[PDB]
């Protein structure tokens, strides 16, 4: 019938949250105004669905990473066949917006290794935007004939394992499809809400991956949901050890 | 050296079928409702008790003592075993790893003891046991754990001197690899490890293809994990010794309850650590259980005569007897041993700060009196002025050998807890210093927006102060604000002053050199026919004398109040170099603190006005 493996459903909204897109309009301006300007990052808010069934809910915070995409696709179907003659040159990306205020923002623990997070604090030293590196093509010297192999769709090739023929980067670096990301690095400041001055207050190192950045200003209220995530620290670039322990960092998913 | 499957039965048996009647008199099965948690994710950690195993089992209890690591993975076990026969219902999806742990079982299932085709016991526990320490253990001292105590369950107390932040460590490395499909675990132990490369999965053991793999982190188990380093209580430590620094990690629940400056009592296993001219290894203490009080939650006249006297007659006389006179001054010693540990749980922690200031270190040799204060009074740290740089206060970020990842360490304030701070050489100490003890007497409000500094130091220490004559003895002919540089209002903060002018006082001089050779001259060392009694005891008399906690009188302040009137015009018409301000109302008041408790009458409180009185005239034109 279907593989559970991934724990997503057909779509996860199309018997649950797509047809009530079509209940849910039985106003008609604020939703439309969305098509008119072509805007971006549609900023649903705190879902109060969850009220009634968790498990609509509870299917956006466990695997957001393999869920976010899925709404994606799921909105442009409904929009290319609605109106066709829009902007269509900007992908829109669902973007939570004002999600659950986490409980105990300084008590994170790291049995929540993915899942959604609101941080409330200030914004201390930003960072110049900085280019990421990712997979790359090589360059043939066999009858000068470009041989698509991983070209088809269907798999998955993560970065960083692939780093050689830099060289590439001089000649074909647009025509790779290696558009260059942009990163951030933001130090957010813990606002404990008045407290009478215990423990030491917790910097999170916030790294934003988005094309959302710069977008927040030094030294200003903070009300960033993000994706938890960690990666292994390299002991020393001359070796391969890696620690047993990870730093924490936070992906920004918001406008 | 015994057959596991015994031991297993034997705890099986003994976790099923015991009980209690201490809660609420009522039979609750108290291990039973701890696995019917465990089993439904209602519980994280599950502390064992051996002292409950001891009331029918004292040679397993032996055993475990002689053996703790592993006992500890047998009861893991045992208690993994035991869980799933009381699921009752399908799994409420707590949190991702409850997710991938039931995929697993369903998807292993579905294809319904072959040595490499199992789960690691590790990867699927949800659970951490810990082992409370039996009470038969006697607490033992740091310097006596040495290698022949290693991989025995032990003891220790000690102080908190430098506490890491909470960051998670990895216990199984979940690994995938995109032709293969399955699950490889890699079970991490060390604090290091080798990411792997080919993946093992049998479907590639037969085609020895590339199965090239990526690390994931999505259904890695995660614990919380911790590095504390501990220094022995002073109180124990020999006066020709110096406390010992020893390594203590702590993880799971037992997380985020050490503090720095805090009392802590540690169990746990001693296990040496490899860091990958012979075999060397380190020594470290990881934690099952930090405790704190359980008792605290809510005299006959014919055999002594103590309470009757005055301590100021009794407790100072046995108390620095070398010091060559200077009783008056020593009385606020008195003061400074009472402090302001009993205080009113209202917020007022400014009753322990008392920051005292003495003025000349060549006087009367009184330097060597600093160092005595602290080793005699209990719960207090012996404390340097400048006996070192000044890493040793603040934090910074330098390259490191063994361990350390941007830690924090605390100062001279955190090494004293609510105690007796005493700083030597004020004199020499910097500006950035001395802002620092003047951020102390701002009610401890240290927010600092610097990258290196951004602690808030629990300074509830008393500050003793001694301070050198700069570059000279004190002019009489020339008054304060001019003959002293530094701006006299900096000084004003401290509630008290003292300096001592060496007068040509002949008849004085004649004493000392009588009085410096009885020191170490004979046995007789209190001359008023006190009994030589053991020196440990001494300590122990003034204990049981802060437990009685006493009442001070309210209506003494009305009394009191009308004597200040007078007090203050005298001392401003003056108008010489010694004046004083409302900061004298903190004084009064604290004065009463260690004069009122002496008195226990509790029917009509009178000599105190005149015995607070007393202290401020010796003070008084202090000069």
């Amino acid at each position: 019938l279907v593989i559970w493996g991934t724990d997503v459903n057909v779509a996860a909204c199309k018997e649950n949250f797509q047809r009530f897109l079509q209940r849910f309009i039985d106003y008609m301006q604020r939703l439309g105004e969305i098509n008119v300007i072509g805007e971006p990052f549609l900023n649903v808010n705190c879902e109060h669905i969850k009220s009634f069934d968790k498990n609509l809910y509870r299917q956006l915070i466990s695997y957001p990473q393999e869920v976010i995409p899925t709404f994606d696709m799921a909105v442009n179907e409904i929009f290319f066949d609605r109106y066709p003659d829009s902007i269509l040159e900007h992908q829109i990306q669902v973007r939570p917006f004002n999600a659950l205020k986490t409980k105990n923002m300084r008590n994170l623990n790291p049995e929540d290794i993915d899942q959604l997070i609101t941080i409330s604090g200030m914004v201390i030293r930003t960072s110049q935007l900085i280019p990421e590196m990712q997979e790359a093509f090589f360059q043939c010297q066999v009858c000068a004939h470009t041989t698509r192999v991983e070209m088809d769709r269907g798999r998955i090739a993560e970065p960083s394992v692939c780093g050689r023929c830099h060289t590439t980067h001089s000649m074909a670096l647009i025509h790779n499809r290696s558009l260059f990301s942009d990163k951030q690095m933001i130090k957010l400041q813990e606002s404990p809400e008045d407290m009478p001055a215990g423990q030491t207050p917790h910097t999170v190192i916030l790294f934003a991956h988005n094309d959302l950045v710069d977008k927040v200003q030094p030294g200003d209220r903070v009300n960033v949901t993000g994706i938890y995530r960690a990666v292994p620290i390299r002991v020393n670039p001359r070796v391969s050890n890696v620690k047993s322990v990870y730093k924490t960092h936070i992906d920004v998913i918001h406008y | 050296l015994k057959d596991y499957a015994l031991e297993k039965e034997k705890v099986k048996k003994f976790l099923q079928e015991f009980y209690q009647d201490d809660e609420l008199g009522k039979k609750q099965f108290k291990y039973g409702n701890q696995l019917v948690r465990l089993a439904h994710r209602e519980q994280v950690a599950l502390y064992v008790d051996l002292d409950d195993v001891a009331e029918d089992d004292p040679e397993l209890v032996d055993s475990i003592c002689e053996n703790a690591r592993r006992y500890a993975k047998l009861f893991a076990d045992a208690v993994q075993e035991l869980l799933p026969q009381y699921k009752e219902r399908e799994v409420v999806n707590k949190d991702v790893l409850d997710v991938y742990i039931e995929h697993r079982l369903m998807m292993e299932q579905r294809s319904r003891r072959s040595p490499q085709n199992q789960y690691p016991a590790e990867l699927m526990r949800r659970f951490e046991l810990y082992f409370q320490g039996p009470s038969s253990n006697k607490p033992r001292v740091i310097r006596e754990v040495r290698a022949d105590s290693v991989g025995k369950l032990v003891t220790v107390r000690g102080i908190v001197t430098r506490v890491s932040e909470v960051k998670p460590k990895m216990v199984v490395a979940t690994y995938t690899c995109d032709q293969c499909g399955a699950e490889t675990y890699q079970p991490i132990q060390s604090p290091t490890f080798m990411p792997l490369i080919m993946c093992p999965s049998q479907e590639c053991q037969t085609n020895r293809s590339g199965g090239r793999l990526y690390l994931q982190t999505r259904g890695s188990r995660f614990i919380k994990f911790q590095e504390m380093k501990m220094q022995e209580h002073s109180d124990q430590v020999p006066v020709g010794n110096i406390p010992r620094s020893i390594t203590v990690l702590v993880e799971g629940e037992n997380t985020r309850i050490a503090q720095p400056g805090d009392h802590v009592s540690v169990t746990g296993i001693f296990l040496p650590i490899l860091r990958t001219q012979g075999l060397l290894s380190e020594t470290y203490l990881e934690a099952h259980r930090i405790v704190k009080m359980n008792k605290s939650e809510d005299t006959r006249e014919e055999l002594r005569q103590i309470a009757e006297e005055d301590f100021y007659e009794k407790l100072a006389a046995s108390i620095a007897p070398e010091i060559y006179g200077h009783e008056d001054v020593k009385k606020a010693l008195l003061l400074l041993l009472v402090g302001g540990v009993d205080q009113s749980p209202r917020g007022m922690k400014i009753r322990g700060n008392i920051n005292i200031c003495l003025m000349g270190d060549p006087g009367v040799a009184k330097s060597q009196l600093l160092s005595y204060i602290d080793r005699l009074a209990p719960r207090s740290q012996y404390t340097t002025g400048r006996g070192s740089s000044g890493v040793g206060l603040t934090a910074a970020v330098l390259r490191d050998s063994v361990s350390g990842e941007l830690t924090l360490e605390g100062g001279a304030l955190v090494l004293a807890d609510q105690g007796v701070c005493c700083i030597d050489e004020f004199d020499k100490m910097a500006e950035a210093d001395r802002t620092a003890i003047h951020e102390v007497m701002e009610q401890q409000t240290i927010s600092i927006a610097k990258a290196g500094i951004l602690t808030t130091l629990n300074a509830r220490c008393s500050i003793l102060a001694a301070a050198n004559p700069a570059y000279g003895r004190y002019n009489p002919r020339r008054s304060l604000e001019q003959n002293i540089q530094l701006p006299a209002a900096l000084l004003s903060r401290f509630d008290l002053l003292w300096l001592i002018q060496d007068r040509p006082d002949r008849d004085n001089d004649l004493r000392l050199a009588q009085h410096i050779t009885y020191v170490h001259q004979h046995s007789r060392q209190p001359p008023s026919q006190f009994e030589p009694l053991d020196m440990k005891l001494m300590r122990r008399y003034i204990a049981m004398c802060r437990e009685k906690q006493p009442m001070v009188p309210e209506s003494l302040a009305d009394y009191i109040t009308a004597a200040y009137v007078e007090m203050r015009r005298e001392a401003w018409a003056s108008k010489d170099a010694t004046y004083t301000s409302a900061r004298t109302l903190l004084a009064i008041l604290r004065l009463s603190t260690a004069l009122a408790r002496l008195r226990m009458v509790d029917v009509v409180e009178k000599e105190d006005v005149n015995e607070a009185i007393r202290l401020m005239e010796m003070s008084k034109d202090s000069l």
